[PDB]
């Protein structure tokens, strides 16, 4: 019953992950959240600000 | 026993037995250039090559999608590119790799010990900003370190920093890592292997033999 | 120190005025925004040939000039057509030389490198804004940039004072000065004020363009012969006595007059860049410009006059020095070459620069179009205002 189930496995290591779960139908989706630059930082401050 | 060479060729052919492969992708060179890898990583590499070809809007032609699939799991993730603001980082992290590839080609001339350059990236993909990949020669060429091979390796180490210096007209910190590698290689050249002329025949009275990884 | 052809015809003078700006803008194109100590180490043999491997934001192709020389060429062609200064036709030619291709993302992504204020002004006059309300859309940032300068004193180009006191007013005033050369001084001042009515209405930009145009006019009048007319001190005295009204412009021109040693003939540029003459030149240039960036009109005109008069009698050395000074290198070298061409005709341009101009992406037809613009600038008549 994986209808709508979702697991976000926060990984602070890109190049060390189990070889079995990186297959299709599994943990094969990857999101590199980058550090913000000037624009992004500024917007964060403005959001907190208001 | 991890598969290698012929076993890696068999694994790559098994995972590419239902997908069209362009003739420009050297399967033997790809198998020799990916040592120690198993089927549980080559399947992912072929998978990501197929998905990159699908996202590229064409069939699996050219070697760039295969190289991107290899890079996605050897140098994981893709960092944002170098900024176009200011001409410093695009010049430094192109000059070092251009100089390394140029020195590799020049040492492939005359001597021939230095292997050919596969690619230079300069797009940051994980823990690094630029790369130079070397077309790993066959084994039994790596089972023995020669004096000329070590000299060529020292030159290839110094090449990136001296190329950055030649491009900028200025010394940078890019020579620090190259100096750190080349000094260790030169100490192995002089002391342990005894390739130098120290004492008139190269045999020093002291050498630092490396220890095992079990410590 | 007098070149060679002691008498130069007006045709040769005007074609040299166009071609010196052409070769300066092409030669100093990849060094925009770089500093002099970075430039003299990038090009250790000197900036003597056109560069083929620009790697910057908008990589300038081999033999290609930038938007500053595009605006100068548009000003020259519009002035030759109108026999004077008419702002409507001037902006028509400026926009015709601006909308030559790009990507409407709609900043239009111009084919050549353009100043930020120049791009803003052209986009505003192409966006329906009338070309007399400068602060209506030209105070986008600028005033907000001054309000944002309250906690930073950077020399970064993003914080350079680009606006109505920019150098684009004085970068394209040399054709106006050469056309209004024998029509007097007051009419030349009126022509310059007509020319900058849509982009640079400030007294600082007006004085910068006035100094440049008056120098161009003067250069056109005198001939490269005896030192009675060939004297940088006389040019500076004439500019100070007749053209320089503002305080900062006056002070920069006197700071030039006091100093201004004459550079010797230079063969080994690698040895020259490590020499006391280049050290003194860089010290004076750093006194006349903030951190190598003469964004202000007074600083830019003083830097142009320094690069032109410090190597008096060697216009090629002047253009190379202005290219190697960095900062706003293409506009500075274009203005120095334009003044050197108003002085000397088409005989000092080396065959390497001729072949590089001809063999580039803006070549053959472009080089002969620059020559034809010079011919039209020589052949245009005005009868003291027409």
């Amino acid at each position: 019953d994986n209808r709508g189930i979702v697991v976000l496995g926060a990984t602070n290591r890109p190049g060390a992950i189990d070889s079995a779960l990186i297959r299709p139908g599994r943990f094969d989706r990857i999101i590199y959240m980058p550090l913000p630059d000037a624009l992004g930082r500024a917007k964060i401050m403005q959001v907190h600000a208001r | 026993p991890k598969p290698d060479t012929e076993g890696r060729l068999e694994i790559l052919k098994l995972h590419l037995r239902n997908k069209q492969v362009a003739p420009d992708v050297d399967l033997l060179q790809l198998a020799r250039d990916l040592p120690g890898l198993v089927g549980a990583d080559l399947a992912n590499i072929v998978n990501e090559a197929a998905m990159t070809a699908v996202r590229s809007g064409r069939q699996q032609l050219t070697a760039r999608d295969i190289y991107a699939g290899v890079d996605r799991f050897t140098q994981g993730e893709v960092r944002p590119s170098l900024p176009t603001a200011h001409k410093l980082p695009v010049l430094c992290f192109a000059a070092k790799e251009i100089g390394i590839a140029l020195v590799a080609g020049e040492l492939r001339d005359r001597y021939g010990r230095v292997e050919l350059v596969e690619r230079v990236s300069i797009q940051p993909k994980g823990r690094a900003y630029s790369r130079t990949m070397f077309q790993r020669g066959t084994d039994e060429e790596y089972q023995l370190m020669t004096r000329g091979r070590l000299l060529d390796r020292i030159r290839l180490a110094l090449a990136g920093g001296f190329a950055v210096r030649t491009a900028l007209g200025e010394e940078t910190n890019f020579t620090a890592a190259d100096i750190k590698r080349a000094t260790r290689m030169a100490k192995k050249y002089v002391f342990y292997y005894g390739f130098s002329e120290a004492g008139g025949a190269g045999i020093t009275t002291w050498a630092n033999q490396p220890y095992s990884g079990d410590f | 120190a007098w070149r060679g052809p002691g008498e130069v015809g007006d045709e040769d003078k005007a074609v040299g005025c166009l071609l010196g700006a052409a070769v300066g803008n092409v030669l100093a194109a990849p060094y925009q925004g770089d500093r002099h100590f970075e430039v003299i180490r990038l090009r250790r043999n000197g900036v003597t040939d056109f560069w083929k491997y620009d790697i910057g934001a908008q990589p300038v192709q081999y033999g290609q000039y930038t938007g500053d020389f595009a605006n100068l060429l548009a000003v020259a062609t519009s002035l030759s057509a109108s026999r004077g200064v008419e702002p409507a036709h001037l902006l028509g030619a400026l926009t015709r030389a601006y909308a030559e291709g790009g990507s409407s993302v709609s900043g239009f992504l111009p084919a050549r490198r353009y100043s930020p204020y120049d791009r803003l002004v052209m986009d505003a006059v192409l966006a329906g804004t009338d070309p007399l309300k400068v602060p209506e859309l030209a105070e986008r940032y600028l005033a907000e940039t001054t309000r944002r300068h309250a906690s930073s004193s950077s020399d970064r180009p993003d914080r350079e004072p680009h606006g109505p006191s920019d150098l684009g007013a004085a970068a394209r005033a040399a054709p106006i000065g050469l056309a209004y050369r024998r029509a007097g001084g007051e009419r030349l001042l009126a022509a310059v004020r007509r020319s900058l009515e849509f982009s640079h209405p400030t007294p600082l930009g007006l004085d910068a363009a006035h100094v440049v145009a008056a120098a161009a006019a003067w250069c056109g009048r005198q001939q490269p012969g005896d030192a009675v007319g060939a004297t940088p001190a006389a040019l500076l005295s004439h500019l100070l006595n007749d053209v320089a009204v503002t305080a900062e412009q006056c002070g920069k021109l006197r700071l030039l007059r006091d100093n201004l040693f004459q550079l010797d003939e230079v063969t080994d540029w690698r040895a020259f860049y490590a020499g006391p003459q280049w050290a003194r030149l860089t010290a004076l240039f750093s006194r006349l410009s903030f951190h190598g960036l003469a964004t202000a009109g007074s600083e830019f005109a003083s830097v142009v006059l320094l690069a032109l008069l410090s190597s008096w009698g060697r216009p090629e050395q002047a253009v190379i020095v202005a290219a190697s000074l960095g900062g706003h290198a293409p506009a500075t070298a274009q203005t120095v070459g334009a003044l050197a061409g108003t002085l000397y005709g088409q005989s000092w341009v080396p065959e390497r620069w001729w072949r590089g101009l001809g063999e580039g992406v803006e070549g053959e037809a472009g080089r002969e179009a620059v020559v034809q613009a010079g011919r039209a600038l020589a052949a245009v008549e005005l009868a003291d205002g027409l």
